[PDB]
């Protein structure tokens, strides 16, 4: 028999409504993790996108969508600690610099191959390809890939190091779309929006029984 | 003296159904109630349940009223003033299972042309009122079995048109036409992404299809034929004398929908392990 | 120059490690050898507890033995009334990536921390009827590991940049620093005197400091694997770790070495909570297997099993009276067992 | 130059080793004391009755 | 009604007998039709006359009356 | 800072009606139930009506219920109460009064400043005190008691006697919370103790500043004492 503390528990009932009406409203939003490199393109492209010592969440509405593009290479500590936080994120928004890449692939192997992202799809920016062009066009790429044949042209440079870094995965469960930055926006973002539809098309028929 | 000449009645092929009906029951009746505890409210607070859920319950209910006529076809047809009220029910159970199966295909569908909507706009409460959509729908159709049921003899102690085309048209012919041009349609957006596609969409929804379509055609047809010649007319013998066989093996479809269920969506055992 | 010393150092090492040999004329595993098992051990879930939505990551036990605090990814920090299930409060938090909490002993406070890299007190007897941020400390570089009170007006914190420190609340800073960890600091324990606390950290090293000199006092090398949790001893003689290596090790901090090593050759998975029950005679441990696992703390042998979680454990706590024992997983749920 | 942390932590290494030591018996012997002594306070242990139980 | 003219129709038999015919006419059975089932009657010719006539007259009208009897689970 | 603050005071018509209101600032308004009390200016306090927060339940005192109405309104923070049919026994002073519900919580822990009203001529379970008042010295000390009808405590362990000391001059202020605990700024001089249906408030040390009247309540379930006058 309850006392008094009916208050109590209907007090206790609006919180667990509050609470859900708040969940069904946070739900709605799209969660991306950006990482990369340092100074590997992303403060180019969140600065293109046209929109606290460690983590930084960058926020944007498009399409209906808002996406939650969450940075977390600001913090410097042993990466396979905190990474496991991330979790059920529905991309990755990784970045590259074509003018910089020996240690750029190896932390795309480490995170590509990784236990928890097994699942999770990759969207990969090629940045640079602006000043690629100089840069391509003074140096070879010889000296940075000596395995590499062929021409020393813009295209198949680019064909050859998307490929290189497309390779490294390790199962065929996920997808990898590349695209180029060009540094001039307005259309990444309909990139990132498609995967983004890829991916919750995916999830939901998969959770609906069609897998 | 011998108070009658001839036997009381004889017992054709077709009435082997009995063992059909017998093998419905012992296999869905442990099966749909497994299913059902597993999607459960228990397991509420996701839209993806709520459909099957209505869908368990109306084969549970169908399934515990099955023994009414796996009782009455070997009783020789006698019908006790439940008897007017209980084929209404076991109508009712079935062509809600019907509806229920083809408001989840729509929402199937629905929610793979609009992925925006998904997330954005659905939720539970729509999904419990699609299925009450859908009850009362059917309902209405099952109107007609409360209203005319009746049961008179006489001389004998031991025993006692326009609707079929609307309940064969709305109980089986556009549940038909959507269920197909949904999954259709489905299909055709999924294989287009090169993403999403895989066999398994096929290997579920072919079977989905074909399953309802074999097992619903010869109950629906045997319906609106006897149903469509009143005249007692002697070409009518051969349905009648089948009319038992047609009637019972929708029970399959009906005991079947829940197997493919089980047997598709992840593995569901571990969420009966834990509960 | 510096070739020396480090020769020096290497004496060093040799001859503590000599030293440190020399006290082992025994060891535990054999003495209790003439003491009987505690039996096995069962446990049902009282409650289930399922206010949140999201990824149930730590906890801590009020004072009181009966109020709760649990933090998740949802960036609910909700406290729970365990007798009766019913909430009394959901505090929501400027940052969603929490890691740690802590319920002061008073009641008054509640803190929680995460990779934002600053920690945030809540005070909750605010006479606006209402919770509102006391304090956001700040000063660390990596992402706080878990946060404990001395009292209300201390707080001692573990953070992601190798680093220990013991904040003054009424004034915000950092009033004393522990260091001399080679890796980041996974969890931190303090021991009940609250002169004297140990940490852990991704080396495979755990260390004992004191929170007034802040000297480094003693260190322990068992495991191989980084140390993920820590908690003494309800005495203050001993403590134990798990390390992501399927085992759990007890320390004396006076023998000053590992005294006995808790495993099985089944599991393979990393450890994520330890705690003692209130006699000492019962170690409790989270696991990956999805379940929780129960040693007799002096025969190291498996005496119980507390599986029930549809995902792995995050956390775990004893009452301070003994009475029940309460762990949390990713499936959202916390659990009551008895 | 890197001397001077390495002096510094040489010097805390020299300082922990000049810490006393004991036998871990009589360590062992204290905790089994300390076991045998609170083991009927601990209804864990010791699996209380549900007349007293809270949560019972 | 059936009963009315199955009685006014018997009441013209001779013999309790044949009344008793005429009785076991109006038992409309389904399984066949009373013309073949009548050559099974191990009686006179007279049961025979007063069993023919009643059991067609009686088939008739019961043909006819209300719905069928149908559903047994449709 | 937290003020109620109350008007729509002064006189009525005999069978008339009136709207008073409560207005509050400074505290989460939404957050905390409301109660309505009044105090006749020859009689101890009355409790006339309470809703919870968010209006989710109501209850009125049997003999004001269906005459008088209350509600409110969060985003404007105050509080409605609708008076319909006055008679003689309504004049008195209205206070507003705050009150939440939660474990460790304390109800009733704020008391406003109160509105006159006046009008001219045309299960219940009861509480008692010993006596109307008696006479004390600063520097000593002196017992306070009063009893219930029907035992308040209840099978979860708790006991739900409350304590209430009115000023001359002032609005009654919370001294003694669930017959043991001291609400919050309460000097620690004060304490009670009682098990039961006996209860007794104590007082040692006393001090000028606590002359005044203490009123004994119960929050068992759906009253107050008549009070007891302390002397000089």
């Amino acid at each position: 028999l309850s006392a008094e503390e009916r208050a109590a528990l209907e007090r206790s009932k609006a919180i667990e409504k509050n609470l859900k009406e708040d969940g069904i409203s946070a739900a709605k939003d799209v969660k991306l993790l950006l990482l990369g490199a340092d100074n590997s393109g992303k403060s180019t492209i969140v600065k293109q996108m046209k929109i606290t010592t460690g983590i930084v969440e960058t926020h944007f509405t498009f399409k209906n969508l808002h996406f939650r593009l969450f940075d977390v290479g600001g913090q410097r500590s042993e990466r396979k600690k905190w990474i496991h936080c991330f979790e059920d994120v529905t991309a990755i928004i990784f970045c590259v610099d074509l003018s910089d890449m020996h240690e750029s692939l190896m932390l795309f192997d480490s995170i590509c191959n990784n236990k928890f992202f097994i699942d999770t799809s990759i969207i990969l920016f090629l940045n640079k390809k602006d000043l690629f062009g100089e840069k391509i066009k003074k140096s070879p790429l010889t000296i940075c890939f000596p395995e590499y044949t062929g021409p020393n042209t813009y295209e198949d440079a680019a064909a050859y190091i998307q490929a290189q870094f497309e390779s490294k995965n390790r199962s065929p469960n996920k997808e990898i779309y590349c695209h180029m930055t060009c540094a001039t926006d307005t259309n990444n973002a309909q990139v990132i929006f498609d995967a983004v539809t890829d991916i919750i098309i995916a999830n939901n028929l998969r959770g609906c029984g069609l897998y | 003296p011998a108070d009658g000449i001839h036997l009381p009645k004889r017992q054709p092929g077709d009435v082997a159904a009995l063992i059909i009906y017998s093998v419905v029951f012992l296999v869905g009746v442990p099966g749909n109630a497994l299913v059902v505890w597993v999607t459960a409210f228990e397991a509420r607070r996701a839209v993806n349940a709520i459909w099957f859920l209505n869908l368990a319950v109306a084969d549970l209910l169908s399934c515990l009223a099955l023994p009414v006529l796996f009782t009455t076809v070997l009783n020789h047809n006698y019908w006790a003033t439940a008897c007017i009220v209980l084929p209404s029910l076991i109508l009712l159970n079935m062509y809600a299972s019907i509806l229920l199966l083809a408001t989840i295909s729509a929402d199937r569908f629905l929610l793979v042309f609009k992925p925006i909507w998904c997330q954005k706009v659905r939720g539970t409460g729509l999904a419990w009122m699609a299925c009450g959509v859908a009850w009362v729908l059917a309902l209405l159709l099952t109107i007609p079995s409360f209203v005319y049921r009746e049961a008179y003899k006489d001389f004998y102690s031991e025993h006692t048109k326009a609707v079929a085309i609307l309940r064969l048209m709305v109980g089986f012919v556009l549940p038909l036409l959507t269920l197909n041009i949904c999954y259709t349609f489905l299909l055709l957006r999924t294989w287009s992404r090169k993403a999403t596609r895989s066999t398994k969409t096929l290997k579920v929804v072919m079977a989905v299809v074909i399953c309802f379509f074999i097992f619903w055609l010869p109950y629906q047809v045997t319906g609106v034929m006897i149903a469509w010649l009143p005249p007692s007319s002697p070409t009518l013998k051969r349905v009648e004398k089948l009319n038992s066989l047609c009637v019972s093996l929708a029970y399959i479809n009906c005991c079947v929908n829940p197997i493919i269920y089980v047997m598709a969506g992840q593995g569901f055992h571990g969420r009966l392990l834990r509960s | 120059e510096l070739d020396q010393l480090r020769q020096e150092a290497e004496q060093l090492k040799n001859q503590i490690r000599d030293a440190r040999k020399a006290c082992a004329d025994a060891t535990l595993s054999q003495i209790t050898n003439n003491i009987d098992p505690v039996g096995r051990i069962q446990m049902r879930t009282r409650r289930t507890l399922r206010g949140h939505l999201a990824k149930i990551y730590a906890m801590h036990w009020g004072t009181d033995s009966r109020l709760l605090v649990s933090a998740s990814q949802d960036g609910k920090l909700i406290i729970w009334d365990s007798y009766t299930t019913n909430k009394v409060h959901a505090i929501p938090l400027r940052s969603s990536w929490v890691m740690t909490c802590a319920y002061a002993p008073s009641g008054n406070y509640v803190a929680c921390g995460g990779l934002d890299n600053i920690c945030s007190i809540y005070n909750l007897k605010t006479r606006e009827g209402n919770v509102r941020v006391s304090r956001e400390l700040a000063g660390h570089t990596g992402y706080l590991s878990c946060c404990r009170f001395l009292d209300d007006n201390q707080i001692v914190t573990s953070s992601g940049d190798t680093t220990c420190a013991l904040w003054d609340i009424e004034t915000g800073q950092q009033t004393t620093t522990f260091t001399g960890h080679t890796g980041d600091v996974m969890s931190l324990s303090l021991a009940p005197d609250t002169r004297l606390f140990v940490s852990g950290a991704c080396d495979a090293s755990a260390k004992l400091w004191d929170v007034r000199e802040g000297m480094c006092r003693q260190t322990f090398t068992g495991h191989e694997s980084d140390i993920n949790a820590i908690c003494f001893f309800p005495n203050g003689n001993a403590f134990a770790t798990g390390s992501d290596d399927a085992t759990c090790r007890l320390f004396d901090l006076r023998a000053d070495q590992e005294l006995m090593t808790y495993s099985h050759d089944n599991i393979i998975c990393g450890i994520t909570s330890v705690s003692f029950s209130k006699s000492g005679r019962l170690l409790l441990a989270g696991y990956d297997d999805f379940n929780c696992n129960v040693w007799d703390a002096l025969k190291a042998d498996r005496a119980g099993v507390l599986a029930g979680h549809d995902n792995r454990v995050s956390c775990l706590g004893v009452t301070d009276d003994g009475m029940a024992v309460a762990t949390g997983s990713w499936d959202s749920f916390l659990k009551i067992w008895n | 130059a890197s001397i001077a942390q390495a002096r510094k932590l040489v010097e805390q290494l020299k300082m922990e080793a000049n810490i006393d030591r004991i036998k871990v018996s009589k360590a062992a012997a204290d905790l089994m004391a300390y076991c045998e002594a609170h083991a009927k306070e601990d209804p864990l242990l010791t699996p209380v009755p549900a007349s007293e139980n809270p949560f019972r | 009604t059936l009963q009315k003219k199955i009685e006014e129709i018997a009441a013209k038999y001779k013999h309790s007998v044949v009344k008793k015919c005429c009785y076991d006419g109006a038992c409309v059975n389904n399984d066949e039709t009373c013309e073949q089932r009548a050559a099974r009657i191990s009686l006179g010719p007279r049961c025979i006359k007063a069993f023919t006539e009643c059991c067609v007259v009686a088939s008739q009208l019961r043909a006819n009356i209300s719905h069928k009897d149908m559903q047994l689970g449709r | 800072d937290v003020q109620l603050v109350e008007s729509g005071g002064g006189l009525v018509q005999p069978g008339g009606s009136r709207k008073l209101s409560c207005s509050a600032s400074g505290f989460a308004f939404s957050s905390f139930g409301m109660h309505w009390v009044r105090q006749a200016p020859e009689k101890g306090l009355e409790w006339v009506a309470y809703i919870s927060s968010g209006s989710g339940t109501i209850y009125y005192a049997d003999t004001v219920k269906g005459r008088f109405t209350i509600s409110r309104d969060d985003p404007k923070n105050t509080l409605f109460l609708q008076m319909t049919s006055l008679r003689s026994e309504d004049t008195a002073m209205y206070y507003c009064v705050r009150s939440i519900y939660y474990y460790g919580s304390s109800p009733f822990d704020f008391w406003g400043q109160g509105t006159t009203l006046t009008v001219s001529s045309g299960s219940d379970i009861v509480m008692t005190q010993a006596t109307s008042s008696v006479p004390v010295t600063p520097g000593e000390s002196v017992s306070i008691s009063c009893r219930s009808s029907k035992s308040l405590l209840h099978s979860n362990g708790n006991t739900y006697l409350y304590w209430f000391l009115q000023r001359p001059g002032q609005s009654p202020q919370l001294l003694i919370y669930r017959m043991s605990n001291l609400a919050s700024g309460v000097p620690d001089r004060f304490s009670g103790s009682g098990s039961g249906t006996a209860f007794t408030l104590t007082i040692s040390r006393l001090e000028a500043e606590d002359v005044g009247v203490y009123y004994c309540m119960q929050h068992l379930e759906y009253t107050f004492g008549a009070g007891t006058k302390l002397e000089l």
